[PDB]
DNA sequence: TCAAGTACTTTTTCCGGTC
RNA sequence: CCAGGA
DNA sequence: AAGTACTTGA
């Protein structure tokens, strides 16, 4: 049904798994030719791109984490405390 | 990849029943009475006459060559190449339908002005009549109650025959004088 | 060499989905069907060159899917039609939960 | 590859299971399916109007599909069908259809137990479908009589009317394939002593099946839509196309055909002789005759391995493959096929350590990696290094060994006249050669561990082994008296991301099997290590600098 | 609730469901002689209200069929007379979070 | 007739397009396949409205490709004729046969059967035209049709209709 | 067999442990809602020693003479005699440690104190003392408040389910009640001053670390618990060599719920 | 609840016995699987794959062909929900990496 | 009616020759 | 199947 | 080798 911002319940912190998804999405996208939203400081590798993007957090994702039930909280990359 | 509808219906195995479309006024399950917006309210159907449409087309083609300059920046004889202009401008070009259509609907418009259209879509939705009869009734020019009765035959029995030639009089009394 | 059950269970276990998906379809039988939207059946003359579709019995020109799946499943399928039972494939929910 | 195609693309998320109703084999199939002869139009060597392909799936590889029209590669063959002369049990389904007779009547086709009976109205009550059949049975099973009228739902006085029919039910017990009953019978209130002893046809138990209402077969497992019972009966029998059934085209002209293709000329056969039988001067008794044998073929191609005895054997001895063969677990289908499966951008060899390899890397031989490779996209960031390798080859260690282009279609740099003049496009992709630091899952059978698998850095080395850490040699359980080991390599920067985030050997060193490291320092280091830490043990100034000098990230002092 | 010696006769049994809303229990006096409850591995079962219930199911989004399931006959579905559909919270020790607190429906 | 209706497109967005001029390129793609198509369920789909609120929605990535598939929902006006439906048209061929009526997007044809017995084939004209004893029925002449069927046809809906009954024929 | 039975159960953005049913299987992953790679065996001192060991180690009494914290202990020594006040607040710890003992006592039965528990509080004190330099001859800036708070504050940012309702929230309570005991053991004032001999800045540093540590020790949704579970049950099975039937054939009675067993025994 | 206890205590042994160490929740959690049903379901052909699972997930153990006749007979809807069946569907599993999804927000893109 | 017999089911880690 | 390898 | 499921005699 989709949960709102006000009501999510879910970790403000961003899990192991999104975390790989997230970098090998951008990786993969960044290596079909995507626009890049970071200055590559030299950088030719989309996997160390997709970790400068999201070590700035200018990666537009977001992560829909649907709930057993169905129901679903999205969260943005640019929201998610990366402790990993 | 084709184009989908608000009907969301299971037609789980069971393939079948399709029965015909006719003016007995047995539409499609997708022209049918309750149909649903995209915000989920059910909203009754929208069925234009040959002028409420051309208006229409003519207002959105309009719109939107605002929108196609602004991301840019960083007498029915009249009507016809005035049209074929702003098509030139907004459309795909390849949409000959599209073109047919503009210029058939200036060609065959009943009411020129935006005002007339307005009284014409009044005077006839408080008839109660299905908006498929509601459209032909503003596209079809009719004299003779009988002539639009025999031309619209779902109306039959929906109006009176006095009564609906009183609207039919001031319908010819709308007219645009072309 | 065979990817066999023991390592999908290692990958289930890693958690590494696409990775699994990748070894089960890319790295070997992987292949395309067409399947009907009423019957979820591998019935579809898909005369794609044409553009033409059909599910004749169906009488379905129109509600048309394709889907990837490994060819052994595509084979499965055809076997436990063949053994009399229906294994419909459907590309939308309805039950929830 | 594969054909583009305008039909929009899905996942398949619900599997509706269900039985075919014999008009839907009739509607699906693309031929009927008349004549047991494979092909030869009366030996001139092409397809038969009348077995596979009366317009069905295609051989010849040259040569496209009739009823589609794409050919090998694309087009999955088309289901046929074959009219049964008279109706046939499925084997999977003989219990099932008892369990059914059992519960309804002989004769009106309705529950013999109802709304009527308290311990019915429960059974009935209950919500799964398979639990409340199980519980209808083993009520309706001892019920032997329809009855007309039965106790009103207050006083047993005044009996209240069900439905009619007084008909005395039948003792089915099964023969193989065959169903036979004992009806109870009355005579002078006693017999049975000697009771009514008929074999129950497949054409009345069809019949019976056809006049259960939807509400009672629905009470009953079955579904009006996919499941009806009577679909467990067999009348229009499908046909599987060619690419279930394929020959082994051995040579020019000699066949090889399918045990399943020979097992259906068998069933064809067997209906043909049964089909003339009774059409003409019907003999009757080598018509019930005719008929069993081909319930026995329909029986036996669909499952061969069958309680009473007779194998289906081919004429070798041999016992023809069923379909049930096919699936049945580990080696076959779901298990062999499906949760398991052989894969490309594999490699193994026999494995040895390295003193001098890093703890998550991996030691490849130099044939290996020029084997294995990595499709890369042609980038503006790599496009210079890619056409090097490119123009480097394939027999070049760090080298390429294909070119893919939008277009599709794939450039062997091993042949290809341009394999020199090679101009590439961002967008092309060029499957490069296997080279230090790609991650790779490396792993060691059996895999009763996540840390069997794992993902290392690749190191071009020289030699037939692969090389790797001593102390990672305790997760995997290897040793080096000629064990071997497996290579994966990803193919995706997604799968790549995956194994590098997710499974690297550093990643994997305290485990959450016991919540301790699952490596350490082994042999040699381990033995090594109480003889240099002992107070006895000290160390000259020139043996120091050579000691500090080895340390990698030494900070000089 | 009726404790008995020995037996209690088909005879007899079948009166048993039969004056509702009213229910009625039979007991065996031999397994009371020890309370089961007392045991070492007995933890609390704490019997849920119709609300509390309906919360539960609301707090976890639940149907039901998700939750684990005490059965009818259970010693201690038996000693707290649970109905079918009503809930239990076991609230047992943990070497892990030292108390865990888990829900079984009735069968 | 003539309908404003609610419709959905999915689009599959290749990763080289995820820049800014993305919704851009989207409301465009829409306005490619959409607008002039022409399908049995909906008719012709003729003009989108309202483009500056073209909701495109969060586009989901699909898994081992990069792309980004998002389900644009749109609202246009469509023409999807009916049998008994009384429209009117300019003619436009006129053969031995009869005449074909164009009535928007779509062409709705004439039998000589279906016309009254007093209008009669004149292929001594300059075009072709129908004669009735009052009335002259050629190229450019307009006139009033029931539809008495029609075809889905790939790309377009053509339709049988007749003059024959009362109120039809020239107008 | 065990990873064809466990194969579909996972943790899911609930904390819950679920099947392909959505069937609850554990409520909050291992009874903890922790990832077993960020546990260690650690020692809840509380449990053991005689009641007047306990004593020695636990208790602050600003109002006996003997039983205060000596001057050398903190600055606000001389000033902290007597405070009723203050007082009050060293009961509420002094009793909590006594009720913490008392509970651990009935969860560990045989009085074990060397449980597997997440962020190892020992090696984060150990840091705190080399990275502060710590000088155990000079009095501690800190206050019995800063102390006492302090922890009674930490505990209430140690999340592992979040839900904003009675239900999670006494969830919540419950998979941190063991942790806490360990907390409270560990960092009591008395404790904190005289064996720690933390600064105000060191001690700050260290409750922050348990958090982060923590909140790093809780499991992922997307865990595949299951297999996990099948294969750390299944490898160890494969290195397997009153006289009861052991080993892998009684592992195989256990799971095939095998009705006729071989050593049948009570133990009364 | 007992049993539950009874039976972890008894697996505990067996490990412990060979001098072993396997986690709690590891066998806690095998312990739990055997008992949420409401009594003792068995790690077998009968127990486990007896339960109302998807037809393709059960028919990946012991039973198959027979699990997959009744699956046609009764019109079993498999939710493809479990990994077996994405597996057999050449599908991402929802698996750690794929029990979420991941959108490109235009908001977010433009703002950068 | 209820013990005991019957049928029939079911598995077992990964990697050349000769046929 | 047969023979072997960890 | 050890089960479910069903059948048979007291
Ligand atoms: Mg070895
Ligand atoms: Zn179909
Ligand atoms: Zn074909
Ligand atoms: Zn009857």
């Amino acid at each position: 049904k989709a949960i709102p911002k006000d009501q999510r319940a879910t970790t403000p912190y961003m899990t192991k798994y999104e975390r790989a998804r997230i970098l090998g999405t951008r990786a993969l996208q960044i290596s079909m030719n995507a626009p890049v939203f970071v200055d590559l400081e030299g950088e030719t590798d989309p996997l160390r791109i997709a970790m400068k993007e999201l070590a700035e957090k200018k990666i537009p994702l977001v992560i829909r984490r649907y709930l057993p039930d169905g129901s679903f909280e999205d969260w943005s990359v640019e929201e998610l405390i990366v402790d990993l | 990849v084709s184009t989908s509808t608000f009907q969301t219906r299971r037609r789980r195995l069971k393939k079948v029943e399709e029965e015909e479309n006719a003016a007995t006024l047995q539409l499609g399950q997708e022209f049918q009475l309750k149909q649903i917006n995209h915000q989920g309210e059910e909203e009754e159907l929208i069925a234009l006459n040959l002028s409420e449409a051309r208006l229409v087309i003519k207002e959105a083609l309009v719109e939107r060559r605002r929108a196609f300059k602004r991301s840019q920046k960083k007498t029915r004889e009249k009507e016809l190449e005035s049209i074929d202009v702003l098509l030139e401008q907004t459309t795909g070009g390849n949409n000959k339908d599209l073109k047919n259509t503009m210029q058939y609907l200036t060609n065959f418009s009943r009411f020129r002005d935006q005002e007339t259209v307005g009284a014409v879509i009044q005077l006839l939705k408080s008839t109660g009549l299905h908006p498929f009869e509601v459209a032909q009734l503003g596209s079809l020019a009719c004299d003779t109650a009988d002539e639009a009765k025999t031309l619209i035959p779902s109306l039959n029995n929906k109006i009176s025959d006095d009564e609906l030639e009183r609207i039919l009089k001031e319908l010819s009394n709308l007219e645009t004088l072309y | 060499l065979r990817f066999g059950e023991m390592e999908r269970d290692c990958m289930i276990a890693h958690g590494a989905a696409s990775f699994l998906k990748e070894r089960l379809m890319e790295a070997s039988d992987a292949f395309r069907v067409h399947i009907c939207g009423i019957c979820g059946l591998m019935t579809v003359i898909a005369k794609l060159n044409h553009n033409q579709f059909e599910c004749k019995g169906c009488d379905n020109k129109i509600d048309i899917y394709q889907i990837h799946i490994p060819y052994a499943a595509k084979l499965l399928f055809q076997e436990l039609m063949a053994m009399n039972i229906t294994p419909r494939l459907y590309t939308d929910r309805s039950r929830d939960f | 590859g594969q054909q583009y195609s305008s039909a929009p693309l899905r996942t398949v998320k619900e599997v509706q299971f269900g039985l075919f109703s014999p008009e839907e084999v009739r509607a699906i199939s693309v031929a009927k399916i008349r004549f047991p002869e494979t092909m030869d139009e009366t030996q001139t060597r092409a397809k038969i109007g009348g077995l596979n392909d009366p317009r069905l799936g295609s051989i010849d590889r040259n040569l496209k599909c009739q009823t589609c029209q794409e050919g090998m590669n694309e087009c999955p063959g088309h289901f046929g069908h074959i009219d049964l002369a008279k109706p046939v049990f499925h084997v999977g389904f003989i219990a099932k259809i008892k369990k059914v007779c059992e519960c309804v009547c002989m004769h009106c086709g309705k529950l013999l137990l109802d709304e009527h009976n308290e311990l019915m109205r429960q059974a009935l009550a209950i919500k799964d479908s398979k639990k409340r059949f199980a519980a209808i049975w083993t009520l309706c099973k001892t019920k032997m009589v329809c009855e007309t009228d039965v106790p009103s739902e207050d006083d047993p006085t005044q009996l209240v009317s069900r439905g009619g029919c007084g008909n005395t039910q039948p003792t089915i017990r099964k023969d193989g394939l065959k169903l036979v009953g004992s009806w109870k019978k009355d005579r002078a209130t006693g017999d049975a002593d000697e009771p009514e002893l008929r074999v129950l046809s497949t054409e009345e138990i069809l019949n019976i099946f056809k006049h259960i209402s939807v509400k009672d077969f629905t009470s009953l497992g079955f579904n009006e839509v996919f499941s009806r019972p009577e679909w467990m009966i067999l009348t229009c029998l499908p046909v599987p196309p060619p690419p279930v059934r394929p020959s082994i085209s051995f040579n020019e002209s000699q066949r090889g055909e399918d045990d399943l293709t020979f097992k259906l000329a068998d069933i064809l056969k067997a209906n043909i002789s049964l089909e003339t039988l009774e059409h003409n001067g019907a003999p009757h008794h080598a018509i019930e005759e005719a008929e069993s044998l081909l319930q026995f073929h329909v029986a036996t191609y669909m499952d061969n391995d069958i309680a009473g005895q007779p194998q289906a054997l081919q004429k070798s001895g041999r016992p023809v493959k069923s379909i049930r063969a096919r699936l049945k677990g580990k080696e076959g289908r779901i298990r062999g096929n499906l949760m398991g499966k052989r894969v490309d951008f594999s490699a193994r060899t026999v494995i040895s350590g390295d003193p001098n390899l890093e703890l998550d890397q991996v030691g490849v031989p130099k044939s290996i990696a020029k084997t294995l490779t990595y499709p890369e996209v042609v980038t503006p960031y790599n496009i210079d290094r890619l056409t090097q390798l490119v123009r480097n080859g394939p027999n070049e260690h760090p080298g390429a060994k294909y070119v893919i282009r939008d277009s599709g279609d794939r450039i062997d740099l091993r042949y290809s006249k341009r394999a020199g003049d090679i101009q590439l496009q961002y967008g092309w992709k060029v499957e490069r050669h296997i080279m230090d630091n790609d991650p790779v899952l490396f792993n060691r059978q059996p895999s009763l561990h996540k840390m069997s698998m794992m993902a290392h850095r690749v190191k071009v080395i020289p030699y037939s082994t692969f090389r790797l850490n001593l102390s990672v040699t305790s997760p995997y359980n290897a040793d080096f008296d000629g064990d071997e080991m497996n290579l994966h390599v990803p193919q995706s920067e997604e799968t790549r991301a995956e194994l590098s985030q997710l499974c690297a050997v550093p990643l994997q060193i305290v485990s959450p099997q016991s919540n301790k490291p699952c490596m350490g320092i082994v042999q040699d280091t381990l033995c090594g290590i109480r003889k240099l830490t002992l107070r006895d043990t000290f160390i000259e100034l020139d043996q120091v600098l050579n000691m500090l000098y080895w340390v990698p990230d030494w900070d000089g002092v | 609730i009726f404790v008995y010696q020995n037996n209690i006769t088909p005879s007899a049994m079948k009166l048993v469901p039969s004056i509702p809303p009213a229910t009625i229990e039979t007991f065996n006096e031999a397994a009371l002689v020890v309370n089961i409850t007392h045991h070492e591995l007995v933890p609390k079962h704490i019997r849920l209200s119709s609300d509390e219930k309906r919360e539960l199911l609301k707090r976890y989004r639940l149907k039901e069929s998700q939750l684990p399931r005490i059965q009818r006959a259970d010693p201690v579905a038996l000693y707290l007379g649970l109905k079918r559909g009503e809930v239990v919270k076991i609230i047992r020790k943990s070497e892990t979070s030292g108390r865990y607190a888990s829900y079984r429906i009735c069968m | 007739m003539f309908f404003i209706k609610d419709l959905s497109l999915n689009i599959t967005l290749h990763p080289s397009f995820f820049g800014p001029r993305m919704k851009q390129y989207l409301k465009t793609k829409l306005l490619e396949e959409v607008e002039g198509s022409c399908t049995g369920k909906f008719g012709y789909i003729l003009c989108v409205l309202d483009y500056d609120n073209i909701d495109i929605q969060r586009g989901r990535i699909l898994p081992t490709d990069g792309s980004a598939e998002f389900n644009v929902k749109y609202r246009a006006v469509v023409f999807k004729p009916f049998k008994g439906e009384v429209v009117d048209g300019t003619v436009v061929s006129c053969s031995q046969h009869g005449f074909e009526v164009q009535v928007g997007p779509m062409k709705v044809f004439v039998t000589k059967h279906l016309m009254p017995q007093d209008l009669t084939f004149n292929a001594g004209s300059n075009p072709p035209s129908y004669q009735s004893s009052e009335d002259v029925i050629t190229i450019k002449s307009r006139i009033r049709v029931k539809i008495e069927g029609c075809i889905s046809q790939v790309s377009s809906i053509h339709a049988i209709g007749s003059i024959k009954e009362d109120y039809l024929g020239a107008i | 067999r065990l990873v064809k039975a466990l194969e579909d159960i996972m943790v899911h953005y609930d904390n819950t442990t679920r099947n392909s049913l959505g069937n609850v299987i554990q409520f909050i992953y291992g009874e903890d809602g922790m990832d077993a790679a960020h546990i260690e065996k650690q020692s809840l001192d509380t449990i053991g020693g005689s009641d007047a060991a306990f004593e020695k180690r636990y208790r602050v009494d600003l109002l006996n003479t003997d039983h205060t914290l000596d001057p050398s202990l903190l600055e606000s020594g001389s000033e902290i005699l007597g405070d009723l006040k203050l007082q009050v607040l060293l009961d509420e710890e002094y009793k909590q440690l006594v009720k913490d003992r008392k509970f651990l006592r009935e969860v560990f039965v045989d009085g074990e104190a060397n449980w597997p528990l997440p962020v190892n509080i020992r090696r984060i004190i150990q840091n705190a003392q080399q990275t502060f330099h710590i000088d155990h001859t000079k009095p501690s800036d800190l206050t019995i408040k800063d102390i006492v708070l302090g922890v009674k504050d930490l505990q209430e940012n140690l999340l592992v389910l979040r839900g904003k309702n009675e239900i999670i929230q006494n969830a919540q309570r419950d998979a941190v009640t063991l942790f806490c005991c360990l907390l409270r053991s560990r960092l009591a004032t008395r404790r904190v001053l005289q064996e720690y001999r933390l600064t105000k800045q060191a001690f700050d540093w260290v409750l922050s670390n348990i958090e982060a540590q923590f909140l790093r020790s809780v499991v992922h949704p997307g865990e595949m618990v299951g297999v996990l579970a099948a294969q750390s049950i299944g490898e160890p099975a494969t290195q397997m060599t009153k006289k009861v039937t052991s080993g892998v054939p009684r592992l195989k009675e256990i799971l095939n719920v095998a009705k006729n067993m071989k050593t049948p025994s009570l133990t009364v | 609840e007992a049993g539950r206890a009874a039976l972890y205590k008894e697996v505990y042994n067996v490990i412990a016995s060979d001098g072993s160490y396997v986690n709690y929740r590891h066998m806690a959690l095998l312990v739990d699987v055997m008992t949420t049903q409401g009594g003792l379901t068995s790690v077998t052909r009968h127990g486990f794959n007896r339960s109302n699972t998807g037809a393709l997930m059960r028919c990946s153990f012991e039973e198959t062909v027979e699990i997959l006749f009744e699956a046609g007979a009764s019109a079993e809807l498999d939710d493809c929900r479990g990994v077996s069946e994405n597996v057999i569907l050449g599908q991402m599993a929802p698996i750690g990496t794929g029990a979420f999804d991941v959108m490109i927000d235009e908001e977010s893109l433009v703002k950068y």
